C-alpha cells in the first residue's frame, strides 16, 4: 500500500525471482524477469500472488525459495504543496493451499 | 553452512489443529523437598513456564480440562539400604476451600478434597481435573479490576475466577530413620480444547508472572 | 483502472484503454495459403508474447520529441533479442502503450504517432544516413525537425498514421496496436525496420510550481512472433 | 536396419531393437495426483528430448571399462545442459544406446548395466569420493577394480539391475530406458545423480589380424523432461 499524498504518483517495478535464481541488481534485469509495473498514482495497493514456496530443517540450512524485489522505474513526481518524501507498506499472508507438520518448540523465548 | 533443498510432499490439516496444537502433556511445575517446606503446595497455572505461556497466550479465552499425571522421584543421603516404597498422597484443594499449613494438617483428611494414594514403586498417579471455573471459558488477558476499593487496584490483570486451584502432596509414611529428598514432577494434559479470539504473539521477554509488562531486547 | 496483463508481465494502466488498432486490423499469424509458397515459420507462444519496459525518458520544455524504430528497439532485449540473433527470418506485430506521470498543474500535448517505413532525413546534406544513425538501440533517436517529421513530410498531415493523443488535462496513457507493415510475408529483423513510434511535444510543457520534469514510460510487446524453424529433422 | 529418430537426431541402428524398458516400466510424466503436493512443473517437450552422441570411447584389450553418471554427463550439453543451469528442479528419464564397431574377426563381451545409485568406493582408503571424483562430466569415468563394481559388491550380480549383453559374434548393440528413478517427484541435477551407465569388458577383446581398437559409441537422450516453471504471472 502506497501511503502518500493524493496527487503523487509514478512507477515501480515488482520483481519476483523463483527459487535458484539470482536477484535482479538493476531495473533491466527485474523487467526481463516476471514483474508488475505497479504505478501507484492510479491504484493505492496492489496484490502480489507468490506461486508456491518450500522449506524444513535438516550445519544444514534450507536454500533460498526466492526473492521479491522493488525498483523504481520513473522518478516521484508531487505538487509544489503536497510533502517530497513519502511511504510504502507491505503485508503478507498465506493461501488455503499452506501445510505445516512435525510440530516442535519456537525458539523465541 | 550448507544449502540444502528438498521437495516436499504434504497433504492433510488434521496436524494444525488447536486441540492437537494445546493438548500436549508439558511440564507445568517441579519442586523437591526434603524429608522434613515439609510438603508439596502449588497453584495451578499454566504460565509457570515461557514456551507453554506464549503457547497459550496466542488467544484469549481457552476452556480446557486439566489431566494431571505425577512422577515421583527420591534420591538418598549419605551408608545405603534402598529406595524405600514410600506412601504419597496427593490432594486437589478447589477454590473455596482452605489448604494445609503443615504434613499433619486437618484438611488432609477432609472428605470434599479429591485425594489419589499412590506409591513410589508404582505407575504415575493421573486424575483429570474438569473445567471448574466460574465462566464459561478461562481468561489470559483480563483488562480490568477486582474490585472498586484500594489494595486490589495494585491487582491489575488478575480476576479470582481464573484460579485454578491448588495441588497438594504430601508423604504420608514421612517419618524415615535416615533420609530422602523427593522431586515431584507435574504433567499437564488439557483436553477437549476450545478457544476464541487469536491474539499476536508475544515478542519481547516476559518481565513478570502475572503483569504482562516487557523490557528490551 | 485496470491491468494489462501480457503472459509474465503486467502494467497498471489508466480505465481508458481505447487501443487504436492500426487500419483496424488485429495482428494474427501468417495465413497457410501465403505460408506454402515459402518456408514453413514456427510460432513462439512464450515468452516473446510480453511488455518490455524501457528506461523511462524526460520530458522538458524543449524536448524535441523520440522516436523508436521496432524491431531495432528490442533486437537485443530478453527472449525476444535472443530469438531474433538465431533465426533469420522475422514476422510479428507490436502493441506499444506510452504513459506518462504528471500533476493537475501539468500541462503539454504529445502526439503518439506509429510512423511505418519512416527514412530518416539527415536534414542539409546529400549524403544518406549512417547506420549509426537509424539504428539507436533501445535507447532510441531524437528528432532534430520534429515540424518536417525529419523526412521532408509535414508534422501536420503526420495524423494520417496511426496516431494517440496525449493532453494532460484529459488523460496521460495511449495504446496503440501495430500488424504486421510489410510488402513481404516475412523479413529480417536485423536490417530493416517495420515501423517507427514516434512522441512529439507538440504542446510545450509547461509549469510554475511543478517538477518541470514529467517521466515518459514507454513499453512494446510483440504479438504474434513468427520465426524459421531450427529443428526440422532432415530424415527420410 | 531401421532408424531411431527422435525430435531432431536420428541414429542408424541394427534390426534387433530390444529396447530392455529398466523394471518394464516406460518413462512418463509426473501423475497430477501427486503433482498438486509439490509446484507445478513445465514440460519441455523440444528439444531435450533428442539423442546425444558423446565421444567415442575407445575398446582395448586391456580396458577395465567406462561408467557416465546421469544427468552428469548432460549437464553442460545442448538444450539439456541450458535448462538444468536456469531451473533448480528437474525430473525425466533417459534412452541410453550404445553401439560397437567390430569386424567378424574380433570377439569380446560388454556388459551395459544401469546401476541406480551407484555410491564410489575409493579402494583402500576411509574418505570418501571428492567432487571431481564422482563428477566426470560428458567424458566420463574409469573403472578401477570392475570386479567389485566399485562400490563393493559383485559384478557376478551386477545382472539384477537393467543390463543388456553385447556379444560381437551376436550383436553389437544395447538399448536401455531408464524411468524416474528418486524416493522423491522431483529433484537436484547438478548435486544428485540418479542413473549410472556402466559398460564393462566382461571377456577382454582380442584379435589376430584385427585393428584392435573397436571404437564404441553411446547415446543418451532425455525421455520425459519436467523443470520447475519460471514464467509464472503474479499478478492477481
Amino acid at each position: 500500500m502506497f501511503c502518500g499524498s493524493f496527487m503523487a504518483t509514478g512507477k515501480v517495478i515488482l520483481c519476483y525471482t523463483p527459487p535458484g535464481g539470482s536477484c535482479p541488481t538493476d531495473r533491466e534485469s527485474a523487467m526481463l524477469g516476471t514483474h508488475i509495473v505497479w504505478d501507484f498514482g492510479l491504484q493505492s495497493s496492489i496484490t502480489l500472488v507468490i506461486p508456491w514456496i518450500s522449506g524444513s530443517h535438516f550445519k544444514s540450512i534450507n536454500a533460498n525459495v526466492g526473492y521479491v524485489t522493488c525498483f523504481m522505474q520513473t522518478n516521484l513526481i508531487v505538487p509544489k504543496e503536497a510533502a517530497t518524501s513519502t511511504y510504502i507498506i507491505g503485508f503478507a499472508a498465506a493461501k488455503n493451499d499452506f501445510s505445516l507438520r512435525l510440530m516442535r518448540d519456537s525458539p523465541d523465548i | 553452512a550448507i544449502q540444502t533443498r528438498a521437495v516436499i510432499n504434504q497433504h492433510g490439516t488434521s496436524e494444525t489443529l488447536v486441540e492437537n496444537f494445546l493438548g500436549r502433556a508439558a511440564l507445568v511445575m517441579m519442586k523437591d523437598f526434603e524429608y522434613k517446606q515439609n510438603f508439596f503446595k502449588w497453584t495451578i497455572n499454566t504460565r509457570s513456564y515461557v514456551q507453554l505461556r506464549r503457547k497459550f497466550e496466542l488467544f484469549t479465552y481457552i476452556r480446557f480440562d486439566s489431566e494431571i499425571t505425577i512422577v515421583p522421584t527420591i534420591r538418598l543421603y549419605t551408608s545405603y539400604s534402598g529406595l524405600p516404597n514410600l506412601t504419597l498422597q496427593a490432594m486437589f484443594v478447589p477454590v473455596g476451600a482452605p489448604t494445609p499449613k503443615s504434613q499433619d494438617s486437618y484438611e488432609w483428611q477432609s472428605a470434599c478434597n479429591p485425594s489419589v494414594f499412590f506409591k513410589i514403586d508404582d505407575p504415575p498417579a493421573r486424575m483429570t481435573i474438569p473445567f471448574m471455573c466460574i465462566n464459561s471459558a478461562y481468561g489470559m488477558f483480563y483488562d480490568g479490576f477486582a474490585g472498586f476499593e484500594k489494595t486490589a487496584n495494585g491487582l491489575y490483570g488478575i480476576n479470582p475466577a481464573n484460579t485454578m486451584g491448588n495441588l497438594c502432596i504430601r508423604v504420608v509414611n514421612a517419618y524415615q530413620p535416615v533420609q530422602y529428598t523427593i522431586t515431584i514432577r507435574i504433567y499437564l494434559k488439557p483436553k477437549h480444547i476450545k478457544a476464541w479470539v487469536p491474539r499476536p504473539p508475544r515478542t519481547m521477554p516476559y518481565m513478570s508472572i502475572a503483569n504482562t509488562n516487557y523490557t528490551g531486547h | 483502472v485496470l491491468q494489462l496483463k501480457l503472459g509474465n508481465s503486467a502494467i497498471v494502466t489508466q480505465e481508458a484503454a481505447n487501443m487504436c488498432c492500426a487500419y483496424g486490423e488485429w495482428p494474427s499469424y501468417l495465413p497457410d495459403n501465403e505460408a506454402t509458397a515459402i518456408d514453413k515459420p514456427t510460432q513462439p507462444e512464450t515468452s516473446t508474447d510480453r511488455f518490455y519496459t524501457l528506461k523511462s525518458v524526460k520530458w522538458e520544455g524543449t524536448s524535441t520529441g523520440w522516436w523508436w524504430k521496432l524491431p531495432d528497439a528490442l533486437n537485443q532485449t530478453g527472449m525476444f533479442g535472443q530469438n531474433v540473433q538465431y533465426h533469420y527470418l522475422y514476422r510479428s506485430g507490436f502493441l506499444c502503450h506510452v504513459q506518462c506521470n504528471a500533476t493537475k498543474f501539468h500541462q503539454g500535448a504529445l502526439l503518439v504517432v506509429a510512423i511505418p517505413e519512416h527514412q530518416l532525413g539527415k536534414y542539409n546534406t546529400g549524403t544518406s544516413a549512417s547506420f549509426d544513425d537509424v539504428m539507436k538501440g533501445k535507447t532510441g533517436g531524437v528528432f532534430t525537425h520534429p515540424y518536417v517529421l525529419d523526412d521532408g513530410t509535414s508534422l501536420a498531415c503526420s495524423l494520417i498514421f496511426p496516431h494517440q493523443w496525449i493532453n494532460l488535462r484529459t488523460n496521460n496513457s495511449a495504446t496503440i496496436m501495430l500488424p504486421w507493415m510489410n510488402c513481404a510475408p516475412m523479413d529480417f529483423a536485423l536490417r530493416h525496420n517495420q515501423w517507427t513510434l514516434a512522441i512529439i511535444p507538440v504542446v510545450p510543457l509547461n509549469t510554475s510550481g511543478g517538477t518541470t520534469m514529467v517521466p515518459i514510460t514507454v513499453s512494446i510487446a510483440p504479438m504474434c512472433c513468427e520465426f524459421n524453424g531450427l529443428r526440422n529433422a532432415i530424415t527420410q
